[PDB]
C-alpha cells in the first residue's frame, strides 16, 4: 500500500472476463478501446499492456519500476542524476514511471466503455 | 498466390461455395489467423518500421515463413492404414496476415513472435459419418519460458593490475599504484616486471536458464539474440557497461551509464555456448579489468595506462572507454562496488520482452595463516596453508601464486624464500608445489 | 500391382560411447552415428568423404578458434588459366625456410579468350556450418580443350587481425606451433601448390609487380608442387615471420589464398575446398587457462558399417599433452585431422562445459536442418609414483612404478619415455627430452629424477667434473676404478615403458650402485660435481616424477621415499 522513490510495484489484476481464448494467453491495455492507466500526481503513462499469469488463469500480472526524479542528492554527495528520472515503457515488464517523493500511484482499469475501475497507491520516505 | 487456397493443404484448383473453398483441406492458425508465407504484390506493407514483412522474416534467419516453406505435406502411415502424419517446426517469427478478405493474402508491414499464442489447425472432412461438410479441428498453445540469469558467486575479489599498466615512474613501493609485488626484500630498489604477482583480470562467467533457445534437444545451441545480455558495473549513482553478448564477436570501447546511443562501437563478446546438449544452459567467460569501472579521484595515486580495446595500439583513455575520463578522476573498481548482469528475455511465459537482474558485490578480505601444528622437526614437512578469500579470482579452475608472497623471518636469514630469495634459498625447502 | 517410392529424411543421433567410465588419454573410442540420410546406395558401403561432394554433411569437432576458409565470411573463388611467369612465387619460391625462398610476390597473365563468355570462370560459394568445408558450384565442362592452371580465392572480409587471432608469432611465443591442412582431391590435381596473398587492396581481380608497386611483397608461399591433394604439413617459421614481417596497419591489409596445379583439366558440377590453419602452445609461464591455446578442427570420416545399415560407425582419439611433447611439434604433426579415426590435442583437463564436443549437422524427418552433438569429458589424473619397498639393499633391483593414464598419447603403439643424456641442456640425467626451457615451475624437459639426499644422481661429464676432492683421484676415474659402471641414471638406461598398449601404468627399474659420486652445486650447467664419492648406504633413495597436468589439470609435484638399508 505504501511505497518509496526507486521502487517496483507488481500490479495484479483478476479479470475472468477477458480471459477470451483458453490456450491463448490474454492481454489488457493494448488498444485504446481497452486502455490501462498508470499515473502519478503528475506523471502517467498510457497503453500499458498486462500479460495473463496462465494461459487459462483469468489472472493479468505486470510491474512497473518507479524511476522518480533527479533533482535531488539523495546520496548527499553533491551531485544531482541519483535516480534516472524517466517515463516510458508500453509492454508488461518495461514500464518507467517517474514520482515524486511525496506522490501517489494510481492505476486504472476499463471493463466497458464508460466503465472503470480503479485503484490507489501513495510514495513516502 | 492467385488461388484463394494458398498456403493451403489441397490443389490449385478451388472453387468458393457456401462451406468455403473447395480446394483447401488442412489449415495451421496462429491466434485464428492462417499461418501464410508474403508473396505477390499485396506484401509491400512495412508497418511502424520501414522493413517489409518478408524482409524481416530474411533478416531474422526464419526460413519457415510459411506452410509452403516448411515442406509441411501429409503422407499416410501405410498402403492401406487411413492415418496420415504431418509435421513442421513452430518458427520463432510469422507473419500475421493483415485481412483474409482478399487473394493473394494482404500481410502485415511487421512480425510477431509465436510465444504465448495458441496454435490452431483445421482440417476440412468434406464427408463427415452421415456424409456431409463437419468442421473439424484441435487447439494447442505455444509455450515459452522465463529467463533466469545467475552469476558465480556472490562475491568478487577487486581486480589488480601490474607495473606497465601506470605511467608512473618505477619505485620501490607502489606509492598507491594497483601493483601486487612482492614483500619488499624481495624489490631491489624498483619494482620490475619479475618481482610482481601477474595481471589479475579476474574471470567472471556468467550463465543464463533459457529453454527458449534450447532449440536442439540433443544439439549445439547458442544464444543468437542481438545485445540479449548486458554486463555493467555501478557504483552507487553511476553506472559503466563492460559490454554486450548474444550478438556477433566484435571490437568496441567502453560506455559509461549507457549514453552512447549507437550500439555498434560497444565491446561485444559474442554468442554464448551451450553447457552440454541437452541443457539449456549458456555459459559465457569474460574477463574484467582493474580499469573497467566507474571513475573516481580516489584512483588518481596511479597514473593508470589504459589497455586499447578496439583496433588501435595506442593507451590513452579513448582506446579503452567511449570518453575520457574527468579531470583528477580515473576509471577502476573500488572496495563495495555492486557488480550486476542484465538480461532481456525475449520471450517470458507471457512471450513478452523481459528483464531479469543478478548482482554481485566486489570486497577485499585480510589474509591470515595456518599451519598443521605448532612444533616442527627441522627437515620434517611443513603444510603451509594459506586462507584468504579474495585470490580466487576465477571459479572454473584453481590459480597459482608466486611463493615468494611468504618470507622467512628467523636468526638464520631474511629471504622470500622463492626464486628472488637468496642465493641457495629456494633449495632449501623444495617447494612441492613450487 | 502397382509399387510407390517414398522420399522421406529421419532424425540422427550421434553417441559417443567409451569403453569405461572415463575418457582417459590414448583410449580410441568408437563413435556411433544413425543417419539414414547418407546410406543413399542399399547394395554397397557408403563412406564419408569431404573430399566427394556427393557426401554433404560431415561430423566436425573443434576447439579454440581455428582459421577455416571462412573465418572472413563467405568466401569468393574463381578458376584461372594461363602461365606464371618468372616473376612469380609458384615457380621460383621454393620450401628452403629463407626469407627470399619462400615469401616474394606474385604475378600472372591471363588467357581465357577461348573459355566461354571470355571471362574468368566464376563460381557459387556456399560454407557448412559445422565441417566448414567450402563446396564451389560451376558449369561442369568436361571437354578435352577445357585447360586451367590457376585458382584465386579470397576470404571474404578477412585480414590479417582475423590471421593473427590464430596464427601466432613462433619467434616471440615461448612455445607455437603453425600448421596448414588442406584438402584438394576433389580437383585431381597431379601436383597442387598453394600460397598465402597479402594486400590492402582487393584480391579480386588480381594485380602485377610491373603494374602496381602498392605491395612491397604480396606472395607467402606455403606449398609448392606436392603430389599429393592431403597432406598435414608444419608451416616453417618464414611463414609466421612474414606474417609479422610487415610495418603496415594489419586492419589495412587483406589476405588472399592462390593455387596452382595441373592435370585438372576437367571440372565437375560441385568441387570442394577445404584448408585451414592450426596453431598450438602456450606463453610466458603457461599455467593459467587464459595462456593455454589449441585451435585444431577435426572431422570424422564415419564408414558404413553394413550394405543396407544406416548406422554409421567411427571412432575418436585424444592426446593429452604432456611437459615433454608440448616443444616438440612432431606430436602435432603426427595428428590425423581427416581420417576415419582421427586423432585431436588436449591442453587442459576441459570437464562440464567446456568438454570435447562433436557436432553434426542433419536434416531431420520434419525437413529442418536441426544439429546433434554429443560430448564426452577428458580430464586428468593425479599421477602417482611409489617404490616396491620400503627399504633396498646395494643392487636390490629398484623398479619405479608411475601410474598417470593422461600420459598414454596412443592406444596401438607402447608409450616410452627416455633419459636425456646431454650435459649443455638443464635436463641431463633426467626423464624426457634434450629441449628444455627455464619456467617458474621448474624446467620444462624434466618428467622424472632419483635423488640420494636430496640430491639429483647424475654421471660425471662435461667440463664441470674435474674436481679431485680430498685426494688427488678425480671422481669419475674413482667410480671407473671401483668398476661401477652404473655411474648414473643414463648409464644404468632406466627407461619407462607402458605395461600395456593403453594400460596407462609405466614401469621403470634400476639397480642401485654401491658408490655414487654427489652433486656439489646444481645452480649451473652443467652441474658440477663433487671430487669424491661415497656410498650410498643409508642415504634415502627418493624419486620425483614431475606431473604436468593433476587432476584440476595443473602442475602439482609428487614423489615417493625410500632408504638404501645395509647390514
Amino acid at each position: 500500500k505504501v511505497y518509496s522513490w526507486t521502487d517496483k510495484v507488481y500490479i495484479t489484476i483478476v479479470a475472468p472476463d477477458h480471459n477470451f481464448d483458453s490456450d491463448l494467453v490474454d492481454e489488457i491495455g493494448e488498444t485504446d478501446s481497452d486502455p490501462i492507466k498508470v499515473s502519478t500526481r503528475g506523471f502517467d503513462l498510457d497503453n500499458y499492456k498486462l500479460v495473463e499469469t496462465g494461459t487459462d488463469t483469468g489472472i493479468f500480472t505486470g510491474e512497473v519500476i518507479l524511476t522518480g526524479f533527479t533533482a535531488h542528492d539523495a546520496d548527499g554527495d553533491g551531485n544531482t542524476g541519483d535516480a534516472t528520472g524517466t517515463t516510458s515503457g508500453s509492454g508488461p515488464t518495461d514500464g518507467l514511471l517517474a514520482t515524486d517523493d511525496d506522490d501517489g500511484l494510481t492505476v486504472s482499469f476499463e471493463f466497458s466503455e464508460d466503465e472503470t475501475i480503479v485503484g490507489s497507491a501513495l510514495i513516502r520516505w | 498466390n492467385s488461388k484463394a487456397t494458398d498456403d493451403a493443404v489441397g490443389s490449385a484448383t478451388t472453387q468458393s461455395l457456401s462451406f468455403g473453398e473447395l480446394g483447401r483441406l488442412l489449415d495451421v492458425t496462429f491466434d485464428d489467423v492462417i499461418w501464410s508465407t508474403p508473396d505477390g504484390a499485396n506484401n509491400t506493407a512495412t508497418g511502424n518500421d520501414s522493413d517489409t514483412c518478408s524482409t524481416e522474416l530474411s533478416n531474422a534467419g526464419i526460413t519457415d515463413t510459411g506452410l509452403g516453406a516448411t515442406g509441411f505435406t501429409l503422407v499416410e502411415t501405410g498402403a492401406a492404414t487411413g492415418v496420415f502424419v504431418g509435421d513442421f517446426q513452430i518458427p520463432s517469427f510469422w507473419c500475421r496476415v493483415s485481412d483474409t478478405t482478399t487473394t493473394p493474402y494482404t500481410y502485415a508491414g511487421d512480425e510477431e513472435t509465436t510465444t504465448g499464442l495458441d496454435i490452431e489447425v483445421n482440417y476440412v472432412d468434406f464427408r463427415d459419418a452421415s456424409g456431409e461438410i463437419v468442421e473439424v479441428g484441435d487447439s494447442a498453445g505455444v509455450r515459452a519460458n522465463t529467463g533466469s540469469v545467475s552469476l558465480d558467486r556472490t562475491v568478487y575479489p577487486v581486480p589488480f593490475g601490474t607495473i606497465a599498466d601506470s605511467s608512473k615512474a618505477a619505485n620501490a613501493a607502489p606509492n598507491g599504484r594497483s601493483v601486487f609485488p612482492i614483500h619488499a626484500t624481495g624489490i631491489t630498489s624498483t619494482i620490475d616486471s619479475t618481482e610482481e604477482l601477474p595481471t589479475g583480470d579476474l574471470t567472471i562467467h556468467v550463465r543464463i536458464n533459457d529453454p527458449d533457445f534450447d532449440e536442439n534437444p540433443a544439439g549445439e545451441d547458442a544464444m543468437d539474440q542481438d545485445n540479449a545480455l548486458k554486463i555493467s558495473v555501478i557504483r552507487g549513482s553511476d553506472s559503466v557497461v563492460l559490454g554486450y553478448a548474444g550478438a556477433s564477436e566484435r571490437t568496441g570501447k567502453i560506455d559509461v551509464g549507457g549514453n552512447n546511443g549507437t550500439i555498434s562501437n560497444i565491446r561485444s563478446f559474442g554468442e554464448m555456448d551451450e553447457i552440454a546438449p541437452d541443457a539449456g544452459i549458456f555459459e559465457l567467460d569474460v574477463n574484467i579489468k582493474f580499469t573497467d569501472g566507474p571513475a573516481s579521484a580516489q584512483c588518481n595515486s596511479h597514473d593508470t595506462l589504459y589497455t586499447a580495446l578496439d583496433g588501435t595500439t595506442g593507451k590513452a583513455d579513448t582506446n579503452r572507454f567511449d570518453d575520457g575520463a574527468a579531470s583528477g578522476q580515473e576509471y577502476c573498481i573500488l572496495q563495495g562496488d555492486i557488480l550486476q548482469v542484465e538480461y532481456t528475455d525475449p520471450a517470458d511465459a507471457s512471450g513478452d520482452a523481459n528483464t531479469v537482474t543478478d548482482s554481485a558485490t566486489f570486497d577485499l578480505r585480510n589474509g591470515v595463516l595456518q599451519s598443521d601444528k605448532s612444533v616442527y622437526i627441522i627437515g620434517s614437512d611443513m603444510i603451509l596453508t594459506l586462507i584468504e578469500p579474495d585470490f580466487d579470482l576465477d571459479n572454473d579452475s584453481a590459480e597459482t601464486y608466486d611463493l615468494d608472497l611468504i618470507e622467512w623471518d628467523s636468526d638464520a636469514a631474511t629471504t622470500t624464500m622463492g626464486n628472488k630469495g637468496v642465493t641457495g634459498a629456494a633449495a632449501a625447502f623444495d617447494p612441492e608445489p613450487t | 500391382t502397382p509399387q510407390t517410392i517414398l522420399v522421406g529424411f529421419s532424425f540422427a543421433s550421434i553417441d559417443i560411447q567409451p569403453v569405461t567410465d572415463e575418457w582417459t588419454s590414448g583410449q580410441e573410442i568408437p563413435v556411433v552415428i544413425v543417419d539414414a540420410d547418407q546410406n543413399k546406395n542399399s547394395r554397397a558401403d557408403e563412406d564419408l568423404d569431404l573430399n566427394n561432394p556427393d557426401v554433404t554433411l560431415i561430423p566436425a569437432l573443434r576447439t579454440g578458434d581455428p582459421f577455416t576458409i571462412d573465418e572472413g565470411g563467405t568466401p569468393s573463388l574463381i578458376f584461372t588459366n594461363g602461365t606464371n611467369g618468372d616473376d612469380s612465387i609458384f615457380d621460383t619460391g621454393a620450401i628452403n625456410n629463407t626469407s627470399a625462398g619462400q615469401v616474394g610476390n606474385f604475378t600472372l597473365n591471363i588467357n581465357v579468350t577461348r573459355f566461354s563468355s571470355a571471362t574468368n570462370i566464376t563460381s557459387t560459394e556456399s560454407i557448412d556450418t559445422f565441417s566448414k568445408r567450402l563446396i564451389s558450384a560451376q558449369t561442369a565442362n568436361s571437354s578435352a580443350n577445357f585447360d586451367v592452371d590457376f585458382a584465386i580465392i579470397d576470404l571474404g572480409s578477412a585480414t590479417l587481425e582475423t590471421l593473427k587471432e590464430t596464427v601466432v608469432d613462433e619467434d616471440n611465443t615461448a612455445v607455437g606451433f603453425n600448421f596448414f591442412n588442406y584438402d584438394v582431391r576433389s580437383l585431381g590435381a597431379d601436383t597442387v601448390s598453394i600460397a598465402l596473398l597479402n594486400t590492402t587492396g582487393n584480391i579480386l581481380p588480381w594485380v602485377n609487380n610491373d603494374t602496381r608497386n602498392v605491395d612491397k611483397n604480396n606472395a607467402i608461399l606455403l606449398v609448392s608442387n606436392s603430389t599429393n591433394s592431403q597432406a598435414y604439413v608444419d608451416l616453417t617459421n618464414a611463414v609466421s615471420d612474414a606474417v609479422y614481417g610487415s610495418t603496415n596497419t594489419d586492419s589495412n591489409v587483406n589476405i588472399g589464398f592462390a593455387m596452382y596445379f595441373t592435370g585438372v583439366g576437367d571440372l565437375a558440377a560441385k568441387e570442394v575446398i577445404v584448408m585451414d590453419f592450426f596453431s598450438f602452445g602456450f606463453t610466458d609461464d603457461g599455467v593459467q587457462s587464459s595462456e593455454r591455446f589449441a585451435n585444431q578442427i577435426i572431422r570424422i570420416e564415419a564408414e558404413e558399417t553394413g550394405d543396407n545399415t544406416s548406422t554409421f560407425e567411427g571412432s575418436l582419439e585424444y592426446v593429452m599433452v604432456n611437459q615433454i611433447n608440448i616443444q616438440d611439434a612432431g606430436t602435432f604433426s603426427g595428428i590425423t585431422p581427416i581420417a576415419d579415426d582421427p586423432s585431436f590435442i588436449v591442453i587442459e583437463d576441459l570437464t562440464d562445459e567446456d568438454a570435447p564436443r562433436v557436432n553434426y549437422n542433419d536434416l531431420g524427418a520434419d525437413g529442418v536442418t536441426t544439429p546433434v552433438s554429443d560430448q564426452e569429458e577428458a580430464p586428468s589424473h593425479s599421477g602417482v609414483v611409489s617404490l616396491n619397498a620400503d627399504s633396498y639393499k646395494i643392487a636390490d633391483t629398484v623398479v619405479i612404478t608411475v601410474e598417470d593414464l593422461d600420459l598414454n598419447v596412443d592406444s596401438d603403439l607402447i608409450d616410452i619415455f627416455t633419459v636425456v643424456s646431454d650435459n649443455s641442456k638443464a635436463t641431463d640425467d633426467a626423464v624426457g627430452s634434450a629441449t628444455t626451457q627455464s619456467l617458474s615451475f621448474g624446467e620444462l624437459g624434466r618428467l622424472l629424477d632419483v635423488t640420494f639426499d636430496d640430491v639429483i644422481w647424475s654421471t660425471p661429464d662435461g667440463a664441470n667434473n674435474t674436481a679431485t676432492g680430498n685426494d688427488s683421484d678425480t671422481c669419475s676415474t674413482e667410480l671407473s676404478n671401483a668398476g661401477i659402471t652404473d655411474t648414473g641414471l643414463g648409464a644404468t638406461g632406466f627407461t619407462l615403458v607402458e605395461t600395456g598398449a593403453a594400460t596407462g601404468v609405466f614401469v621403470g627399474d634400476f639397480q642401485i650402485p654401491s658408490f655414487w659420486c654427489r652433486v656439489s652445486d646444481t645452480t649451473t650447467t652443467p652441474y658440477t660435481y663433487a671430487g669424491d664419492e661415497e656410498t650410498t648406504t643409508g642415504l634415502d633413495i627418493e624419486v620425483n616424477y614431475v606431473d604436468f597436468r593433476d587432476a584440476s589439470g595443473e602442475i602439482v609435484e609428487v614423489g615417493d621415499s625410500a632408504g638404501v638399508r645395509a647390514n
